[PDB]
């Protein structure tokens, strides 16, 4: 999970323009400005690089902060 | 300025017809759902009744079993009230769901009821939609059943039944006419005072129908005693009300609580919103009260108050004038004597009732496909039936033996008392079925005969696996009956499924005696479920061991004999849902409207049915189908050979289909006839039912009735003469015409002694649609096939005999023959073909072919995968006036393609090309750009059409303009890209050039002679624009150079011909457009070829996208067209060969000639178009050669555009090579 | 949203720089193309409804 | 038993397998009903039996 989660963090930092250290548990997608189209692109990048079975809407539907996404990636 | 009033009726209004009609309804989801759910709640609430009440309630599964009792009157109040309420609610729901009537609204409507409907008024008065009313409807049904139970019980407590009860329930109410209400009440008061009766037994007024008529209720005997006092002119009648209601001296609030207890408390009960107009109460307008409150008040009205009917009209008028309207439209539902209601209310309002008796109700047309009624209970269609029979070999011989009226009993052939046994017992065509020639005896005769008959039935039905969405390889189940005797008989349907490739359910059912009939029943059940789309059914009864042992089988119309006269039959049928068969254009022969059965548990001595069960079954089946006995023409008997049955069942069957009038007369108007297939062929133990079905189908086809071989002596003492009861038997043929615009229905039933009494009703095929559209085709193709040389010979001779017998049928039969014999058969290896314009041409061709085959010439199968075709696309040098406009007219795909291409050219700002394919006149004034665009468009369209027919290219080749069309066929370019390239190149070369500056010359001579015979080396004086062949070459250049070359060559006695092409490709003319052509070229989307491209520009076979760079188009347009070297390279590469079939796509065989010359004079070539030959002779010739070669042409698409020729004829059965096997 | 044939569409998208993020949607045909469709097309598609007045 | 794309155990709860064939043989017509009877007994006693066939 650790390597896959770290690659996911790199993808999120790339898309949002933030830095890995900044994407902490408390931060919320609303503050990061992860827009709905942004959620789609992030999900596509995740399922393309790390080859995960993540539906395009779980990020928006379930993940309101980084912690929820971390839990989802924990599998 | 109009209001509609909804009124419901009391128990007086009979509800037997309405309930049955609602049960018939199948096209409304809400109605069927409600009618299915209502029995559940009926049984649920009926299970909470006291022990005595439950003991006197009939057992049922659904409502269909209640209506007979209701009609008979032996139905207790508890369920009578609930049935009445169910009828009212169902009628309203149907009116407001399928009738597309807006739900009543408080703005312009109001509701009313009397004695049952006050319950329904609140239910309808609460919901705002039909869907929101079903749960409330069921709640009201529960309330009604509970109320009826309570009233029945109080009545039973007051007084009991009588010794002559006989099930029927006495009446408790009687209407009195001719006395005022108050006067009658005073009369009752005087009567009670005169007598001394308990306060709970005196008669009382239930309703005051008006100043001239009134109703009074009491106990039965007390009621009759009081009625005896009423003299004339007072008239009295006995209503069908079974319990005391409206009695303010028998019920109190406690009973109201008891009845209402079925509604649990809650806050979700919808408040009543549509005003309810009631009259018995003090305040006549009700609105706002919750559903439980209004329901309780309605129960109080129904149980404690006397309904004052006389004031109904005044109440409605008062409400109308309260709203301010000046008319009312009555909409009575199940309201007895509702006609008088209309004017009675209107008379109390201003006399301005505008008639306006119009209601536009033309239903919107239903979406295609969905118009058919949901698959539930749809008519079944019998597509075809085949099967062997004793002393016969097929259906036709069976009919022949039937009509002569001859008993099939005969001495057993030595090869295997007398019996009805198949003359030829076991013979098999082992070769056809892919089996060892010596292992056939291992498979028993039953399986072999089943396989033969199934194959014949499928062939006759025009069914080919995987052609239509209803004849799939995985939607064809097989149900088979089993007699009393995997690679055994248990897998007979397994063998059918395996050989005919069907992958579907298979079963071998057998219950006790109706194995085949039960199998058919379950096949129709599965079809109605949607499990399968087709079904092969029909059992077998062929014996294996003779075991012949008294000297008698069955006496003529009697039971003095001891034997049963058992027989053999291998019948098999096909089955489809009627909508599908209709949408597929198959030979529908009959239909199965409905089927039902029971087991007849009751037995007499050992195994017998009962007359009551038979009557119930006949009534049930006649009801579900919805047809009366007066329209059933003939009925058939299965029989069992017993004593009481075979004779007395006749009286049993007529009991329902022709009951005797009580006064003494003929109930029936049209004569009825009876028969028993087991009179000549004999009893087919496991297949008698299917044999009788076959007999019925034959009767329907030939439209006759067979003379009976039975009754010839004095009528049986157990079978009274039926002549009086509009029934009899025929000693000879009695014509049975199809009634004009009518249908002839038949009822087949089986009376197996085991107990089964399965019965079903048939129905003649729907009016055969009369195709009118003529077949524009002039030349037609007839195909044959077989799997063995002898089978092919037999097929050819059978077809020759068939044609000779219909040479004078009609001009519009040959297309039908072509369609049935090409697009509705499976094509074996050994093929044969004839083509012609008329029947005689085809007949003579087939006769000559058969003569050649029988002379001694062997028969050779075809290659395994069929031939491989190398396409060929012509350049713009042979176009003529009408470029296959007939194709544009007779083919939908071609027309759509041309329209599409015209639209796309208009999108790119290119000339339209639709005119070229419509008027046929603008060819004379067509610009070069339009000419080339039309050429390429036609090339693509024709290639697509040909590919649709089932020809797959193995290689491609073009000549200087078919190259663009050639590439698309190879998949290198998309159609839009090819059109853009061609159009833009034409525009560029038209813009930058001058017309007629150059020209082109064609010479038939070797290159060496050409170079040696003209002064000046090639390249400066003249250029080889295209190298066509060994002795064929073409040259181009300027006018001066070309004329000098012409003079030099003609002076040498070498003929040379000018070419009309105003432009000259592959010359110095095309030099100044290459930059822009390349610029346009780069924009396309090149792609790897899907098949080799025989490119003449590079003179090499190309199989990669690397060669089609944007510079390739420039090189092709500039450089010469080397054809001989490319063709030689293809020949040496193994691509082309003396075995592939060339096929030109374009105006005339020019490229195919080059290919044939460069590959061998024995190669076959075909041209799809020609200047002076209608396209269809070429089309049929090419398709015939493709077929005979071994190809697999998509015939179905060849006929799809010609509705005239879409009809399956009845060709003779497959010519099996009959070989004998018996062990 | 931008649509075209898949190959040309991919060709066009490749020339979009980094701060111009892009994705793909599950559309399998071209719509909203005034230069591809005409009144004839809308007449054809809607021609399945039988004519009537109610 | 789905296999994770990265490779791991996705099916959390164990998925036992069993076959009556070894215990009593094969009836060829009653195999289905015999297996169903075994399922009913396992449900009643809430005990997956040991497997034989090693």
């Amino acid at each position: 999970i650790g390597t896959v989660w770290r690659d996911a963090l790199k993808i999120l930092s790339e898309e949002s323009g933030l830095t890995d250290e900044e994407l902490t548990d408390d931060t919320s997608f609303a503050d990061v400005g992860v827009d709905s189209l942004m959620s789609l692109v992030i999900t596509s990048r995740l399922r393309d690089e790390l080859d995960i079975d993540f539906p395009d809407r779980a990020l928006f539907e379930e993940c309101q902060t980084i912690f929820d996404l971390r839990k989802r990636f924990s599998g | 300025a109009q209001m509609r009033v909804v009124a419901f009726g009391d128990q007086t209004y009979d509800c037997s017809e309405a309930v049955s009609q609602l049960l018939r309804v199948r096209d409304d989801a809400i109605v069927v759902d409600f009618l299915e759910r209502a029995p559940a709640v009926l049984k649920a609430e009926l299970a909470r009744l006291s022990s005595e009440q439950q003991e006197e309630t009939p057992r049922f599964a659904t409502l269909a079993e209640l209506v007979p009792r209701y009609r008979a009157g032996t139905l207790n109040p508890a369920v009578s009230q609930a049935l009445t309420c169910i009828a009212q609610l169902g009628l309203f729901i149907r009116q407001h769901s399928s009738g597309q009537e807006a739900y009543p609204t408080a703005h312009d409507s109001c509701i009313t009821g009397v004695c049952t409907g006050a319950l329904t008024a609140v239910a309808v008065g609460s919901a705002s939609s039909v869907t929101a009313l079903v749960p409330l409807a069921l709640h009201t049904v529960a309330v009604a059943v509970r109320l009826g139970a309570r009233a029945w019980e109080i009545g039973s407590c007051l007084a009991d039944a009588r010794r002559g009860a006989n099930g029927r329930y006495a009446s408790w109410t009687s209407a009195v006419g001719g006395i005022s209400p108050q006067d009658l009440q005073d009369r009752i008061s005087a009567y009670t005072a005169e007598q001394a009766l308990a306060s709970v037994s005196v008669p009382y007024l239930s309703a005051a129908v008006g100043p001239g008529q009134s109703s009074v209720s009491a106990a039965p005997v007390i009621l009759d005693a009081f009625l005896s006092t009423l003299l004339r002119p007072l008239t009295t009648t006995r209503l069908p009300i079974t319990a005391p209601y409206h009695a303010p001296h028998l019920f109190t609030a406690k009973d109201v609580q008891h009845v209402t207890d079925c509604l649990p408390p809650s806050e979700a009960w919808p408040t009543v919103r549509i005003p309810i107009i009631s009259f018995s109460r003090d305040e006549a307008v009700s609105r706002g009260a919750s559903f439980p409150a209004a329901m309780s008040e309605a129960v109080r009205d129904c149980l404690i108050r006397p309904i004052a009917l006389d004031r109904m009209a005044v109440s409605i008028a008062n409400h109308a004038r309260d709203l301010g309207k000046d008319s009312v439209l009555p909409s009575p539902i199940a309201l007895s004597f509702s006609d008088k209601l209309g004017p009675q209310v209107n008379s109390h309002l201003p006399g301005a009732k505008a008639p306006t008796p119009e209601l536009t109700s033309k239903s919107i047309p239903s979406a295609i496909g969905a118009e058919q009624q949901p698959m539930a209970k749809s008519p079944i269609a019998i597509l075809a039936a085949s099967g062997r029979f004793p002393q016969s070999s097929s259906m036709d011989q069976f009919w022949d033996v039937l009509i002569n009226g001859v008993d099939t009993h005969e001495l057993v052939p030595p090869t295997r008392g007398f019996g009805c046994w198949l003359h030829e017992a076991g013979e098999f065509d082992a070769a056809y079925f892919n089996m060892s020639p010596r292992e056939a005896p291992q498979v028993d005769p039953a399986q072999r005969l089943a396989l033969l008959t199934a194959t014949e039935a499928l062939e006759q039905a025009g069914v080919v696996p995987n052609r239509t969405s209803s004849t799939q390889k995985n939607r064809v189940g097989v149900w088979y009956g089993a007699t009393s005797n995997g690679g055994n008989r248990a897998f007979i349907p397994g063998r059918v499924n395996y050989f005919h490739k069907f992958s579907g359910p298979s079963y071998t059912i057998d219950t006790a005696c109706s194995s085949s009939l039960a199998a058919l029943h379950m096949a129709c059940n599965a079809l109605w479920r949607g499990e399968v789309d087709t079904a092969i059914v029909g059992g077998t009864n062929v014996l294996t061991n003779p075991d012949m042992t008294r000297s008698g089988n069955c006496k003529t119309f009697d039971d003095e004999a001891d034997g049963y006269c058992r027989g053999e039959a291998v019948v098999t049928l096909i089955l489809k849902r009627l909508p599908d068969a209709q949408a597929d254009k198959d030979p529908i022969q009959a239909s199965i409207l409905g089927i039902a059965t029971n087991h007849s548990a009751e037995a007499a001595s050992i195994t017998r049915p009962h007359a009551g069960a038979q009557q119930d079954l006949f009534q049930q089946v006649l009801t579900e189908t919805g047809l009366t006995a007066n329209d059933i023409s003939v009925c058939e008997m299965a029989g069992t050979g017993t004593q009481a049955g075979d004779s007395g069942e006749t009286t049993s069957v007529v009991e329902t289909l022709a009951p005797l009038n009580r006064s003494g007369s003929a109930v029936r108007t049209t004569p009825l006839y009876i028969g028993a297939v087991k009179s000549n062929v004999g009893h087919a133990e496991s297949a008698a039912g299917v044999s009788s079905l076959a007999k019925i189908l034959l009767m329907l086809k030939h439209s006759k009735i067979p003379p009976h071989v039975g009754i010839k002596t004095k009528l049986n003492h157990r079978l009274p003469d039926l002549a009086a009861r509009n029934t009899h038997i025929a000693r000879s043929e009695v014509p049975w015409p199809r009634p004009k615009n009518g249908k002839r229905r038949v009822l087949l039933n089986n009376f197996s002694a085991a107990g089964g009494n399965t019965c079903l009703v048939l129905e003649d095929a729907p009016e055969p649609e009369d195709s009118q559209e003529v077949d524009p085709r002039e030349h037609h193709i007839v195909a044959l096939s077989a799997k063995t040389p002898d089978s092919m010979v037999n097929n050819l001779t059978n077809m020759i005999t068939w044609i000779d017998k219909h040479s004078g049928d009609s001009l519009a039969t040959l297309p039908q023959l072509s369609y049935t014999t090409t697009a509705r058969r499976v094509h074996h290896r050994h093929r044969a073909v004839a083509t012609g314009t008329d029947l005689l041409q085809i007949r003579s061709s087939l006769q000559e072919q058969l003569d050649r085959r029988v002379s001694g010439e062997r028969s050779i199968p075809h290659p395994p995968n069929g031939p491989s075709f190398v396409l060929a696309f012509t350049g713009q040098g042979s176009a003529f006036a009408g470029m296959g406009v007939d194709l544009y007219k007779r083919f939908a795909s071609f027309r759509s393609d041309i329209a599409r291409y015209d639209q796309i050219c208009e999108g790119m700002s290119l000339p339209s090309i639709k005119a070229m394919f419509e008027d046929e006149k603008v060819f004379s004034t067509a610009s070069p750009t339009l000419q080339q665009l039309t050429h390429v468009c036609f090339q693509m369209a024709l290639y697509r059409l040909w590919k649709s027919l089932g020809v797959q290219a193995k290689a491609v080749v073009g000549h200087a303009l078919g190259e663009y069309a050639a590439l698309y066929a190879a998949g290198v370019l998309s159609q839009s890209d090819t059109l853009y390239l061609v159009g833009r190149r034409a525009q560029l070369m038209e813009k930058h050039l001058s017309q007629g500056t150059h020209a082109m010359l064609a010479v038939r001579a070797k290159e060496e002679a050409i170079v040696a015979a003209i002064d000046g080396p090639p390249g400066e004086a003249y250029e080889f624009s295209c190298r066509n062949g060994e002795q064929r070459n073409v040259l181009g250049g300027t006018v001066a150079q070309i004329q000098a070359a012409k003079a030099a060559l003609e002076a040498k006695k070498i003929r040379c011909q000018y070419l009309d092409t105003p432009m000259a490709f592959h010359t110095g003319q095309v030099d100044p457009i290459l930059p822009e052509l390349l610029q346009v070229a780069a924009a396309c989307s090149i792609q790897d070829p899907q098949i080799p491209v025989i490119s003449p520009a590079y003179g090499k076979v190309i199989r990669s996208a690397k060669d089609f760079q944007p510079e390739y188009f420039t090189h092709h347009c500039r450089s010469s067209v080397n054809m001989v070297d490319a063709l030689q390279s293809a020949v040496e590469e193994g691509l082309l060969d003396k075995n592939v079939i060339g096929l030109e796509i374009g105006p005339g065989p020019v490229v195919t000639q080059f290919v044939k010359e460069a590959v061998g004079t024995t190669m076959q070539t075909f041209a799809s178009i020609n200047k002076d030959k209608d396209t269809w002779q070429l089309m049929t010739q090419a398709l015939a050669k493709f077929y005979l070669a071994g190809a697999s042409v998509e015939w179905s698409r060849y006929h799809e555009d010609f509705p005239g020729a879409q009809k399956v004829l009845e060709l003779p059965a497959y010519g099996w090579a009959l070989k004998n096997y018996w062990l």
